[PDB]
């Protein structure tokens, strides 16, 4: 079950992104990839986040964009592939 | 500065040792080796050395051909724990080092240059991008100074060459981001051109 | 390894002080003077200073900027005879240096690299080409370590701006052969980012 | 006047020494056409001469070899 996390300032770490979720009670993150140029390593502000439980992406799309990291609310934005 | 001595390419005689094949078939299956070995026991960390002989008073880097478009320096993978100019050497000894039982020492002293790996992917950068906690592989560049004179055993499937400089710079293309930026880095020290 | 400590962005304050002209007015006339300058005494030795700080715990270049393309590093020419190292710290002093008149210190223990140009025109190289005996400029790069806080004050001309490491990387079109490869260059040193404490 | 078959390793210097080892001590400007990526001499020359000069270098230069080459001197 993944889930696209945006909105990211290009220094938000995926211990960054750990962290929010875990303080959301999610701890069944199964991967973080960021999306980055090729060229330059830069993170284009947004990340793929697959997790474990329904439950846990229905806490994600509801809760994180309520939390600020670094200044600024994720965006949700379920996968539908 | 930082003064090195450079020989001419003639004064090193190249000889020839079995064939020494990549640990993986495919680049697919290099990643899925590296997503595996991660996981158990972290970042990998490879090492690798740069050999400088001149021709002409201009430096040139030892490289290792496979095919016609393949290109690599010397080096390989630490074992964990293993301190990081003592696997050089070794990793030095394994693939250029005589057989003929001389004694061979590698002088390796600086530190050329640092590229580390994002993600379970191809590119790598000299710096760890600011989103980036956990690099999956950190390689670490060593200038290898040469003796006057020297026998490098290389393996069959391998084919040492000389670059020159010019060859080298500005072309990724050609080498890619790590050694084509070798001029650059190598531009700091200071070269004795002697003459054989 | 080499330790450098890096600081944040924010421990430097950038002040602003009168404009510092070039010496030549058009491209035509600089290579001109070299020229000219070349047969009286020689090459011309240009030095620069890598002045390096952070944001983020990634390691930003401090550069000037001419307008809206134009980017280059602290320094310029030394005098003939002058040292190599003494003449960056005076040619630092005359760029950044603060007004107020405080004694500024600088710190130059590193080299980064070489660049040589062989005729009169802009191409450098980071080697002298075999063909060439006497390139008529040589550009040096040093290493400038920055205390924890600091007042500078940049001339009204320029603007001061902090260049994260990815922005030069593989960007020669935007900051040319020099300053992009300066990720490279830098990536030897061990750096330390010291983050606010406040 | 072209110089052509020159290593990448010929200076101004080199040039220098072989055309006045001839008797041609009238050398206008000379040029070395390179490689603009890298710098590198392309391995030919274009110099500035006398035809009292440029006789001798169209037929006497090719015979003594630079750095084990025999330069190949064409018309300007």
């Amino acid at each position: 079950i993944a889930l696209y996390i945006g909105n990211l300032t290009w220094w938000t770490t995926d211990e960054d992104l750990t962290e929010a979720v875990h303080s959301l009670g999610v701890n069944d993150i199964l991967e973080i990839k960021f999306f980055e140029n090729r060229a330059n390593g830069q993170s284009k502000g947004f990340a793929l986040v697959g997790v474990g439980s329904e439950a846990s992406s229905k806490k994600l799309m509801d809760l994180l964009p309520k939390r600020e990291l670094h200044g600024q609310n994720p965006v949700v934005t379920p996968s539908n592939k | 500065e930082r003064t090195i001595n450079l020989y001419p390419l003639t004064n090193y005689t190249f000889g020839t040792k079995e064939p020494l094949y990549e640990k993986d078939s495919s680049v697919a299956a290099r990643f899925q080796r590296m997503r595996e070995e991660f996981d158990k026991i972290g970042m990998r960390r490879t090492v690798e050395g740069v050999l400088i002989v001149h021709e002409h008073r201009l430096p040139h880097v030892l490289l290792l051909q496979l095919g016609t478009t393949f290109f690599k320096l010397p080096g390989g993978e630490l074992n964990p724990g293993e301190d990081e100019v003592e696997g050089l050497k070794r990793l030095m000894t394994e693939i250029l080092g005589r057989q003929d039982g001389v004694l061979q020492d590698w002088v390796i002293d600086d530190c050329i240059g640092n590229w580390w790996r994002p993600n379970f992917e191809p590119p790598q950068y000299p710096y760890i991008p600011a989103h980036i906690t956990k690099p999956k592989e950190h390689k670490k560049l060593f200038l290898v100074q040469l003796q006057e004179k020297a026998l490098f055993a290389v393996p069959k499937n391998y084919k040492l060459v000389a670059a020159p400089l010019f060859e080298l710079y500005d072309n990724a293309p050609g080498y890619g981001p790590i050694i084509s930026s070798l001029p650059q880095l190598l531009s700091r020290f200071n070269f004795i051109y002697n003459l054989e």
